[PDB]
RNA sequence: CCAAGUCUCUU
RNA sequence: GAGACUUGG
């Protein structure tokens, strides 16, 4: 493998790529399901069966 | 007093196995000794009393499972953490509507989850209690 | 992907995989400096296996 | 431990002379029970190429060792050879000087 | 509302610090100088309760070796933890701990740790 | 009783 | 961990 080393070259690449500021957004989780949940399963149940 | 913080934190308070298989050595001790499985039925009945009689009246099942099968927990488990030689596992479960969120650690995976597990009840007794 | 400037980068992750995915995402940076330095220090006369 | 202290002794000795600063890199390696190589108490390290490999492909160029290179290990021919301790044995004699 | 990367896992490194700290009593390193360097922490330390600590030790107005030496802890602000520990001499073998955030502990029979400490801070507040 | 290194093998 | 081996003290 080879690549880019100087300083010089660093400089010269990042003209191109960029290292973009990242974040992470989270969001509570729950584990409550409706009913129609219950429904649609119990249908997919029987017909699997 | 557990001091106060920010992480309810809780780890296992480890059992020597010693202590249970020594128990087991004078019984199977007493045994031989007397030959008499009705005296050792009463040594064993006079040492297991009090134990025999809260069981009866509430049987403890598996501590996981009993965070499971709790009707108002609804537990929820991260993903296990490895830093260096400790194990990391966070509980999220719900209490009275307000979500409280614990931690545990163990020496290993199962452990750390154990001990996660183990706090949750504690705390979830507290307020049932 | 990211390769615009002040590019923004954006993780969505539920919370109880927070830290996990934490762990995770320093464990890929560590690599990567480490990718970066085994090839900038590394020198060889032979250059070829 | 000798190795480690007198290796660090000579870090700081390139690290305070002009003429020496950029000609001299001191690396060293001892045997088994082996000693830290670090001045960190961190407990993991971000560097991972090893010193005898250096020495083989010239990174560094000054060694510190103890009776560990002396057999066995292949190394490029070098220009000078320093016991720092007094010489005890005719064989280690023989092998430092070859 | 935007969550950055490098708080959570300043968080996700304190909570194994919190937990290593809560089992081990200490003794992490919660101290943020350098191994080499964190020698000199005492004497960082504040110097108003420094130059408090050096007229406290040059003082002789006290009447015990033990007087004087938590003098000298109470200007220093801190309260070392004293337990016995278990040995095969006559005269009990004691131990001390000094609580701060370096983990600095030692032991001295009763009769000389009281000045063993003494000296200990003669040594150290330079 | 002390060091060094080695080796099998423990963390 | 156990040690083992070589060399020397």
């Amino acid at each position: 493998i080879i690549t880019v080393s100087d300083t010089k070259e660093m400089e010269n690449v990042m003209l191109y790529a960029t290292k973009p500021t990242e974040v992470m957004v989270s969001f509570p989780h729950q584990e409550q399901v409706l009913t129609v949940t219950r429904l649609i399963s119990a249908e997919i149940e029987k017909f699997y069966v | 007093v557990p001091p106060k913080g920010e992480f309810n934190m809780s780890t296992n308070v480890d059992v020597p196995k010693a202590l249970g298989d020594v128990l087991e050595a004078l019984i199977a001790a007493v045994y031989l000794d007397c030959r008499d499985l009705q005296r050792t039925w009463e040594v064993i009945f006079n040492l297991f009393e009090p134990e025999l009689q809260e069981f009866t009246r509430k049987v403890p099942i598996n501590h996981i499972r009993q965070l499971v099968e709790h009707k108002h927990a609804k537990p929820v488990f991260s993903s296990p953490i490895v830093e260096g030689e400790t194990v990391m596992v966070s509980c999220q479960f719900t209490c009275m509507e307000k979500t409280i969120k614990v931690y545990g650690f163990g020496s290993n995976k199962d452990q750390a989850k154990l001990s996660a597990a183990k706090h949750a009840l504690q705390q979830l007794s507290k307020c049932d209690a | 992907r990211a390769r615009t400037t002040e590019a923004k980068f954006v993780l969505f992750t539920a919370d109880k995989e927070r830290e996990k995915t934490i762990q995770q995402i320093y464990q890929y940076r560590k690599a990567h400096n480490d990718i970066a330095e085994y090839l900038k220090d590394r020198v060889l006369e032979k250059t070829e296996p | 431990y000798t190795c480690k202290c007198i290796y660090g002794l000579l870090l700081n000795y390139i690290q305070s002379t002009p003429e020496l600063r950029n000609v001299l890199t001191p690396q060293f390696m001892v045997g088994r029970n082996n000693i830290s190589p670090d001045f960190e108490s961190v407990l993991e390290r971000k560097w991972q190429k090893s010193a005898i490999q250096q020495f083989r492909d010239g990174n560094a160029n000054l060694m510190i060792c103890s009776s560990v290179l002396e057999e066995g290990i292949d190394v490029q021919a070098c220009n000078h050879v320093f016991i720092l301790d007094p010489v005890k044995t005719f064989n280690m004699y023989v092998q430092s000087k070859g | 509302m935007e969550e950055s990367m490098e708080e959570l896992e300043a968080l996700r490194r304190k909570k194994f610090t919190t937990y290593w700290e809560l089992k081990e009593a200490g003794s992490v390193d919660h101290t943020g100088m350098r191994l080499c360097d964190r020698h000199n922490y005492f004497k960082n330390f504040y110097p108003t309760l420094k130059k408090e600590a050096i007229e406290a030790i040059n003082s002789d107005e006290y009447e015990s070796s033990k007087d004087k030496a938590m003098d000298v802890m109470s200007s220093l602000k801190i309260t070392p933890k004293i337990s016995e520990v278990e040995s095969s001499s006559l005269v009990p073998l004691l131990s001390v701990e000094l609580n701060c955030a370096f983990d600095v502990v030692l032991m001295a029979k009763e009769t000389d740790i009281y000045d063993h400490i003494i000296d200990y801070f003669r040594t150290m507040l330079i």
